[PDB]
């Protein structure tokens, strides 16, 4: 499987009047999997450091701030905060 | 370092040093006599009067042209090969010698 | 031992803590023997030139500090046998002397000589 | 060939044992041919030339390259060949393992047997470095030193190290 | 949601389109105005030892058949079986001598096809199909004859030395003549009738007048500069000849330099040069520290204070000199301070250095030889090897004068790509991109051969620029599974 | 062997795309050796992952994981 | 774009090293393509580093010593 | 301004400990800049870890985690 | 164990550059670990610099040596 359907949804939402290529979709899926893996590995490291048995939103935020650059990390943190708020709402 | 002629030794009896300084060819002169100093001279031998290498001090010269003159230390060289020195020149600016 | 006895009279320095007089090559290779863990003087000439100082006078053939008035006076009874001195003019930097007291090493002035 | 034939038609030609043409030298640098003589060797260059008697040779060293693709052939000289304001204490040659050769001596079978005591033959073939080593051995009588029982971590027979502001290879003989 | 960062790059692209239009128009105009022009060509002739036998020497060495050398005529006469054959020193390529205890060998190599390696390749022989004498070897016994005068090998040694000397002199004279041919005569230095004349002192010159640098001073004259070494070597550089004046301060450098890029070449130290520099050092070099060590708060920080004071004084003196020269010349010669912030690492002569773009020239003076590119003569720029998996790219500067070689700068960190683009955009220079390295030699040759057809195809615009997709089909519109 | 199959023009083209203007004769053998070492390490890691997954054939996913372990992620084949 | 390494020789080398490691193995076409892409990228990066070393050494011709210095400073 | 306070003799000592047989006059500013960059990176990582741990004091453990993250 | 940089200037520099988040204490052990790491890092950098200099056939390291070392390293 892959996140192709979700990537296509995001693409139609950001630019409803454009397309993509097969190699482009594959590169996007590879990027999604790689970002997921990096964040998950960083979260596992932080959880092992804190001696916790559950990855939390705080752990994910720390992992994001450790991986992504400054402005991009701040924007991602804001998006995740809004998302978790709407979820808990 | 200030004395130059005789050394000292720490021992209980004289026979100890007499038999210990046996065979050496340098101390052969001072071998037939072992002098004993009072107990009051057991602390003045370690006294040094003011080593003597500190920057921004005053030092005299014994060679060159600036003989019997005082000068100031400016930069020490722990390399032990040279050393700076502040001293007003005494030359003639090249107008006397042929 | 044969490692602490000075080899060549030329180029010789002395420490300020225990006043260990040896040769520059010995200080560079082996370094301070009486105080190594709390000095790291071994393994480089840099720390040697930083701590030790060639401004020292006196030579005493220390062989029995446990039983010797010179050692009891000079406060070197808890040191190993060797060739020490009776005066060493110098002082360690603040950063080098504060760590001694922080770890538990009393810093004393070995310059027993007088001034003027 | 025509000029040579015209010259031979009028001259009365009556020499070197073997002539190696163009051998990669590192010290000195450049391509040099080597002519062999019973008592010396002529190192001919495009400009400079040298002549090394066998009496001046001290040792012959055959070493491999770190990458296991080349061979160093070192000749220790004494006195060192002089060139202006420089003296060379070693003659270094570089060969490739895949550089074969087929040599034929300028002597007869019996004469070669009497001279080299059968160590050489009228016609030979094999690796270039092997040929040079065999010839120099049969000529000088000194045995060619070879690497010892040393084998670095990289499997090579030497260690890459610097010296006098220059990288190079150190071989424990 | 997305960051949403905009890009003036579109304004940059529009400005670059305008620059490309103007560039094509101006290039077409200049090439049509040129339409080919006159040329220049000189002559030459081989060397001759003696034009006639009557000019041959008559020496006892020649009589005894000894290798003779005539210096006034620059010829070497050698014995060839009772024949004293001469050869001009130019024919000889080099000579070597060897001693073999019993005998001494003297080898003499001439020039010939195949052996004309180096800067002599252009010296095409008048008949390469003829027979060339490539080597001649003579042998002289080292044994001194019974109570005779000299030794035969002594004659060969003397001959070797004299031939080397004659060859040195001949090559020196030939180099001097070749470098003098083609120099633009400069006006005489109007000696300073003005009594003021600004002056600066303590300056090492590049290139070196002598074998090594010469310390000296500089003085601004009415129509130029006069550089005088401590000995007395005077070098003149007229103002009108100065094409660019650069001032590289010591801010982050070991030398404060004044560089002069001249329109024409000036000859000094028996050599002509196009670039000059007058610098003063403010650096230090040691095994590590001073081979001593003890440096506390009385020499180390004091040394730093002294270094800072010297740097400040030199900067002040250089600024004063610049202002005085400007005020005296009435803005006829303006100095340029390079913008260090807009610099980037490059390798023009294949040496990592920091090129700095002034306000009308891309320069670099700290590293010798200097680099200077006047932006007034730049046709365009091309970035080659600009891909994703390449941390370094190359830049190619094409001059308006197509008869010149394009300037190629290799190895430039990709982080310094957009900055160079913005700098060129401000400079009004058209920059294009290329994924592969092109053969600029062939390109320029073809453009010079067919400029009109070149423009008809498109001019320099040539540098500028199937498969389906996994689309969300019905199989992709499938929903998820139940809980 | 097939290590020599790597054509001299192919190595020259790789170096050109990199940014080398003049190559030496001793470069081709060295480049072949370095490439062989890199491929050997990648195949080692890939075969380890294949034995872990208990698969009969190496896959693009295993190759990508090996490249990631080395430190040179590669997209496209995911 | 295009591949700089010859597909058939590269595939043969991959199969040779795979058989040297463990015989009776099989690789996918996409796997071989990914290996070739990774190898080309690695070689290009190495060539860029070697060109920097040669530039620094004040030369134009790249040398095996430059490649060795590049690999060392990289840490392989 | 403590980047200058870092005693140049200290840099010379760090460099002299191996192979470095001679140094230029500009090595000092270059070494200072490189040390500044490395310290900035390590301290950013450690500060991130500390803010995650909530503590208001950076610890040697946080420094070790930052170093391991950077791969030192 | 061995430290060449003065601990007081090093600590001052750390607190001056740690202004990313003003007001933050650094334990003595934390500062010591940072100093050890910095000393080891600069030591490795100078080793690579010496390699680049030996390559360039110059016994005196120059800033371009360190620049090349860091470039090849990927800093
Ligand atoms: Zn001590």
């Amino acid at each position: 499987e892959s996140y192709a359907i979700y990537v296509y949804k995001v693409l139609k939402q950001v630019h409803p009047d454009t397309g993509i290529s097969s190699k482009a979709m594959s590169i996007m899926n590879s990027f999604v999997n790689d970002v997921f893996e990096r964040i998950a590995g960083e979260a596992s490291r932080l959880a092992h450091y804190n001696k916790r048995s559950t990855i939390t939103s705080r752990e994910i935020q720390t992992a994001v701030r450790l991986l992504l650059p400054g402005e991009l990390a701040k924007h991602a943190v804001s998006e995740g905060t809004k998302a978790v708020t709407k979820y808990t709402s | 370092e200030h004395v130059k002629g005789y050394i000292y030794v720490e021992a209980y009896k004289q026979t100890h040093v007499k038999q210990a300084i046996e065979g050496v060819g340098n101390l052969r002169l001072g071998y037939w006599n072992q002098q004993m100093v009072p107990i009051k001279e057991m602390t003045d031998v370690l006294k040094v009067v003011k080593a003597n290498l500190k920057p921004k001090s005053w030092v005299r010269l014994k060679r060159g042209i600036y003989k019997d003159d005082i000068a100031q230390v400016d930069y020490v060289e722990p390399s032990q090969n040279t050393i700076s020195l502040k001293m007003i020149p005494r030359i003639d600016y090249d107008r006397i010698k042929a | 031992a044969l490692e602490t006895v000075p080899k060549d009279l030329r180029h010789l320095r002395a420490c300020l803590l225990c006043s260990l007089v040896k040769t520059i090559d010995q200080f560079e290779y082996d370094g301070c023997d009486n105080c190594d863990a709390y000095l790291q003087m071994k393994g480089n000439r840099e720390m040697v030139y930083d701590c030790t100082s060639s401004s020292f006078d006196g030579i005493i053939a220390m062989m029995s500090p446990e039983d010797s008035w010179v050692s009891k006076w000079q406060r070197v009874s808890n040191f190993k046998p060797g060739v020490y001195a009776v005066s060493v003019t110098g002082r360690l930097p603040q950063g080098i002397v504060r760590e001694l007291k922080s770890r538990g090493v009393a810093y004393k002035s070995r310059d027993t000589a007088i001034k003027t | 060939e025509a000029f040579a034939q015209n010259v031979l038609s009028k001259a009365d030609v009556i020499d070197a044992i073997c002539i190696f043409r163009e051998l990669q030298c590192l010290t000195p640098r450049g391509r040099y041919d080597i002519r062999i003589y019973p008592t010396f060797l002529h190192l001919h260059g495009k400009t400079f030339d040298y002549k090394i008697p066998y009496t001046t040779v001290l040792r012959l060293f055959l070493l491999p390259h770190k990458d296991q693709r080349q061979m160093f052939f070192v000749i220790s000289l004494d006195p060192p060949i002089k060139q202006g304001q420089t003296r060379y204490h070693f003659l270094i040659l570089l060969f490739s393992k895949d550089e074969d050769i087929s040599l034929t001596l300028n002597m007869n079978e019996e004469e070669v047997e009497k001279r080299f005591e059968g160590r050489l033959t009228k016609n030979m073939s094999g690796s270039l470095y092997e040929m040079v080593s065999r010839v120099m051995k049969a000529l000088v009588n000194r045995k060619i030193t070879v690497p010892g029982n040393f084998q670095g971590h990289s499997g090579a027979q030497c260690i890459t190290c610097s010296y006098k502001a220059s990288s190079g290879l150190l071989y424990p003989l | 949601r997305t960051r949403n960062e905009m890009t003036a790059e579109e304004k940059r692209r529009a400005h670059q389109k305008e620059l490309a239009a103007q560039l094509n128009e101006e290039a077409k105009r200049r090439l049509t105005e040129q339409k080919g022009e006159q040329q220049i060509q000189k002559a030459r002739k081989s060397n001759v030892s003696y034009k006639n036998p009557s000019l041959m020497p008559k020496e006892p060495h020649i009589r005894e058949m000894k290798i003779y050398i005539d210096k006034k005529y620059e010829t070497v006469i050698m014995p060839v079986f009772g024949i004293a054959t001469p050869f001009h020193i130019a024919t000889i390529k080099n000579i070597s001598m060897s001693v073999e205890g019993d005998y001494t060998y003297l080898r003499i190599n001439f020039y010939c096809p195949g052996s004309a390696l180096g800067r002599n390749e252009g010296n095409i022989f008048p008949n390469p199909e003829a027979t060339f004498v490539k080597e001649i070897t003579y042998r002289a016994s080292n044994i001194k004859a019974p109570g005779e005068q000299t030794v035969p090998a002594l004659n060969l040694q003397n001959a070797f030395r004299i031939i080397k000397e004659v060859q040195k002199r001949y090559k020196t004279r030939e180099a001097e003549e070749k470098e003098k041919e083609g120099i633009v005569k400069q006006d005489s230095l109007v000696i300073n009738l003005n009594r003021s004349n600004p002056k600066l002192k303590d300056l090492y010159i590049r290139p070196n007048i002598a074998q090594k640098r010469m310390q000296g001073s500089l003085e601004a004259h009415v129509n130029g500069f006069r550089f005088t070494s401590v000995r007395g070597d005077k070098v003149d550089i007229l103002y009108n000849n100065i094409k660019h004046a650069l001032f590289q301060p010591c801010d982050g450098e070991m030398i404060i330099v004044l560089h002069f890029h001249l329109k024409n070449a000036i000859m000094f130290g028996k050599k002509r040069h196009t670039d000059v520099q007058f610098y003063t050092e403010v650096g230090e070099i040691t095994t590590d520290l001073g081979k001593h060590q003890h440096m506390h708060d009385r020499d180390d920080l004091y040394a730093e204070q002294m270094e800072r004071e010297m740097r400040h004084k030199l900067k002040t003196a250089f600024k004063n000199f610049i202002e005085k020269v400007e005020a005296l010349t009435k803005e006829e010669l303006e100095f340029e301070v390079p913008f260090r912030d807009l610099g980037f690492n490059g390798a023009p002569y294949r040496s990592t250095c920091l090129l700095q773009p002034t306000s009308s020239a891309l320069v670099n003076a700290t590293e010798w030889p200097p680099f200077v590119v006047t932006l007034d003569e730049v046709e365009l720029i091309h970035f080659e090897r600009v891909q994703f998996h390449l941390k370094n790219f190359d830049m190619v500067i094409v001059y308006k004068d197509y008869s010149k070689k394009v300037t190629m700068i290799n190895a430039i960190p990709v982080a310094s790509l957009d900055p160079i683009k913005e700098w060129l955009n401000s400079c009004d220079l058209k920059y294009t991109e290329g994924v592969q390295s092109l053969n600029w030699t062939k390109i320029m040759k073809t453009i010079v051969d067919d400029p009109e057809g070149f423009f008809e195809q498109g001019g320099w615009s040539f540098l500028e620029p199937e498969d389906e997709t996994f689309n969300p089909s019905e199989d992709d519109y499938e929903e998820e599974e139940e809980d | 062997d097939n290590i020599q199959g790597i054509t001299k023009p192919a190595i020259r083209r790789l170096a050109r795309r990199g940014g080398v203007k003049r190559i030496s004769g001793l470069i081709y053998e060295e480049t072949r050796g370095v490439l062989k070492v890199f491929l050997e390490n990648v195949i080692r890691d890939a075969v380890t992952y294949t034995e872990h997954a208990k698969r009969k054939t190496v896959t693009a996913m295993d190759v990508v994981y090996a490249l990631k372990r080395q430190g040179r992620t590669l997209y496209g084949f995911g | 774009t295009e591949l700089l390494i010859r597909k058939l020789p590269f595939q043969r080398l991959v199969r040779e090293i795979a058989q040297d490691f463990k015989t009776d193995l099989r690789f996918q076409s996409s796997a071989v393509m990914a290996l070739q892409e990774a190898s080309e990228a690695y070689l290009v990066a190495l060539f860029e580093d070697t060109n920097l070393c040669a530039i620094h050494a004040k030369r134009v011709t790249i040398m095996p010593k430059d490649i060795q210095l590049a690999r060392r400073i990289r840490g392989e």
